[PDB]
């Protein structure tokens, strides 16, 4: 209606969202880690996603209200863009089941697994609205002092990235004709780079690159690998060291 | 407290994991004790190549 | 009826059998993609082909 209607949204909104969005939220929850569950899903394909769709249809309700309510502050609450979100690609993957026909793959495919995916962060925000009480103010505050130095780590993982895309580069521009079956592509590259950057098998690396006709690509990136390795890691250990230091040095 | 904070964390992210898991690439990523530990290996973070 | 069990254990490597379980009819889940296998017995000697 208008701004009456408004009010009245809020307070029964206040209402019916304290009682109703609760038990339901936390019905779907149940039912959703007995949906993961990859043992007792077999004890079940039948139950199961006849209640997923059964609350997915409470969720849509409750984007039909949300839309109803008072609208531009709640896209102002990031969550809630991350709701909207969730709601706009559940009706999606909702019409696309009842559309059925179609002329593309299906049966477990890789859509499916998107819409799985799906209903996992839909299972998260399920949680995430289900802590509203009491989630102990010792790990608040935990909580509050890890996120209070959100600039110097930050500032910390983009210089690694760039530093991490350089040495991908230069890595595949001297691998050239130098068995890149292994980082074949960009992808590959620095998916390599990630596990010399988490120290998985580049002993192995020198050895089987020894093993080939190059040596000099070995210096290279055990000098790489020492530098990044020494420069990232203490500068965000002692980052969260300090930014945990103040808090000790206040009450 | 940061050994509470790292398993719900390791819970809510592995709820992501266990859509890709069970029945395909298994045997480390099934049985969800299984798939849990094994995700521990690798936040353990050393020989994950295989 | 073995070989289509190995068959269905392998390809999606589980098996879940009916509420009223029989030995001598096993039942097949909807899940699952089937494949029979077929066998050629001859009543008058011993051999068993495919």
């Amino acid at each position: 209606l208008l701004g009456l209607q408004q009010m009245i949204l809020s307070l029964t909104q206040s209402l019916g969202f304290e009682t109703f969005i609760f038990i339901v939220v936390c019905l779907n929850t149940v039912i959703l880690v007995a949906q993961t569950f990859t043992e007792l899903e077999i004890r079940g394909e039948w139950y199961f996603m006849v209640l997923d769709s059964i609350f997915l249809s409470i969720y849509v309700l409750e984007a039909v209200l949300k839309l109803i309510a008072l609208g531009l502050e709640y896209f102002y609450d990031p969550w809630n863009n991350l709701d909207f979100f969730i709601m706009v690609m559940a009706v999606l993957d909702f019409v696309l089941l009842q559309i059925n026909s179609l002329s593309y793959s299906f049966y477990n495919h890789s859509l499916f697994r998107i819409l799985k995916v799906f209903k996992s962060m839909r299972a998260l925000r399920a949680i995430r609205v289900l802590r509203r009480l009491s989630i102990l103010t010792s790990l608040h505050e935990v909580a509050g002092t890890l996120s209070g130095s959100l600039p110097s780590i930050t500032a910390i993982l983009t210089l690694m990235f760039t530093c991490l895309f350089l040495f991908s580069v230069v890595l595949r521009a001297l691998f050239q004709d130098s068995d890149p079956k292994r980082f074949q592509n960009i992808f590959t590259t620095l998916f390599t780079l990630f596990t010399m950057l988490t120290l998985d098998d580049w002993s192995l690396i020198y050895i089987d690159n020894r093993a080939q006709g190059a040596w000099y690509i070995i210096p290279i990136l055990m000098i790489y690998i020492v530098i990044q390795y020494f420069i990232f890691l203490n500068l965000v250990i002692a980052v969260l060291v300090d930014n945990f230091q103040m808090a000790l040095l206040k009450g | 407290n940061v050994m509470a904070l790292i398993l719900f964390f390791m819970l809510v992210f592995s709820v992501f994991g266990v859509t890709l898991f069970g029945a395909f690439v298994p045997k480390h990523f099934q049985n969800m004790g299984v798939a849990l530990y094994t995700l521990f290996i690798c936040i353990t973070q050393d020989g994950w190549l295989d | 009826v073995s070989y289509t069990i190995m068959h269905s254990e392998e390809i999606n490597k589980h098996y879940f059998d009916c509420v009223i379980k029989d030995a001598e009819m096993p039942c097949f889940l909807f899940r699952d993609l089937f494949q029979p296998f077929f066998l050629v017995q001859d009543l008058v000697t011993g051999d068993s082909g495919s």
